[PDB]
């Protein structure tokens, strides 16, 4: 609705939708669901000392969305 | 040095029915429901299937015309011929529908409307809510809409039956 | 006047023939067969209206 | 991008793993396809697709 106007992609949109709809799943079952969305990746790209420089080009949790 | 493409070991294609042929009386269309590259149901054969799109509701029967419908978070029914009735729950994706007599409603996430519980779903709107009053800037207050709007959905679902 | 709710109800068919070339472009060739079909049926309309209106002219 | 490729593995069976590739193309070369698919026959069968 209106969080097309404020540059939000439809992809991220179904992620917030997602997440919501696993919340409300019955706690016995929220654990089989809630594997499905549940972040757990990053971008990085290797340092020039060797380590590790996490791009922010894209979040990662949906409150920072 | 070729490679294959990743379609090519997938043995189920679409079956496209050519404008220029006769018609076929069907009473039975083959649903494939899907969540998450993973099929809850099959190419199985159902009396009638609801789903609800951006514009409105959509009742499918067999030998409804080509259509592509963009879903919005909601239940989804399925009414086999023999008389039973399962209900799904989705928070999003597509569905194809073919003139063959088929289709293939790809979500993101499909749910049992059993599943969800009324208690957490209830409650999860009035956090929510404050959540909302509590919002920083007008991208969080719409990321909040949207769980809210998902949620009175989940509710108002399960109070229908 | 009758041919006024004629003349309009050919450029309805054409209208129409336009949308569903361009929604079925591979099916052009029936579609125009029947909009020359619905031209041809409102067409005897206009005769009979005009048949009458020279009738009530030339006597 | 003219093209986003994804490169990964098949597993055909326990023992046979082969390369597999999905070529995306990007949206101005995409809708130029499906535009051309949807007013001509080539493409058949993405033809009531296109459309």
């Amino acid at each position: 609705s209106s969080w097309r106007d404020h540059g939000i992609s439809y992809l991220k949109y179904l992620n917030v939708c997602t997440e919501t709809l696993h919340s409300t799943v019955k706690e016995s079952r929220r654990a089989k669901y809630e594997r499905w969305s549940k972040p757990c990746y990053t971008a990085q790209r290797p340092d020039g000392a060797g380590g590790q420089e996490t791009i922010d080009k894209v979040p990662i949790h949906t409150k920072d969305y | 040095h070729d490679l294959p493409e990743g379609f090519e070991f997938m043995e189920h294609k679409v079956v496209n029915k050519d404008i220029h042929a006769p018609h076929e009386n069907l009473e039975t269309l083959r649903l494939t429901l899907t969540r998450q590259d993973e099929f809850l149901l099959r190419e199985e054969p159902v009396k009638c299937v609801t789903v609800t799109g951006t514009n409105g509701e959509y009742g499918i029967y067999p030998g409804h015309a080509y259509k592509i419908v963009q879903l919005n978070p909601s239940p989804l029914t399925v009414e086999y011929t023999d008389g039973t009735t399962k209900k799904y729950f989705v928070s999003g994706g597509f569905a194809h529908i073919n003139n063959e007599g088929s289709c293939d409603v790809n979500t993101v996430e499909c749910t049992l409307l059993d599943d969800l519980d009324l208690a957490i779903a209830e409650k999860e709107l009035a956090a929510q809510q404050a959540a909302l009053g509590s919002a920083k800037d007008d991208k969080a207050k719409s990321v909040v809409e949207i769980r809210i709007s998902v949620i009175e959905a989940v509710i108002a679902a399960l109070k229908h039956h | 006047i009758a041919l006024a709710g004629v003349g309009l109800g050919i450029g309805t068919i054409f209208g129409n023939l336009l949308v569903a070339c361009a929604r079925q472009p591979n099916l052009t060739k029936m579609l125009f067969n029947y909009a020359i079909l619905g031209f041809a049926l409102t067409e005897a309309i206009g005769l009979f209206a005009l048949m009458l209106a020279f009738l009530m002219l030339f006597s | 991008a003219d093209r986003y490729q994804v490169i990964f593995n098949r597993f055909v069976s326990a023992g046979v793993q082969r390369n597999a590739v999905y070529n995306i193309p990007s949206y101005e070369k995409w809708k130029e396809d499906l535009a051309d698919a949807a007013s001509s026959d080539n493409q058949k069968n993405r033809y009531l697709f296109a459309n």
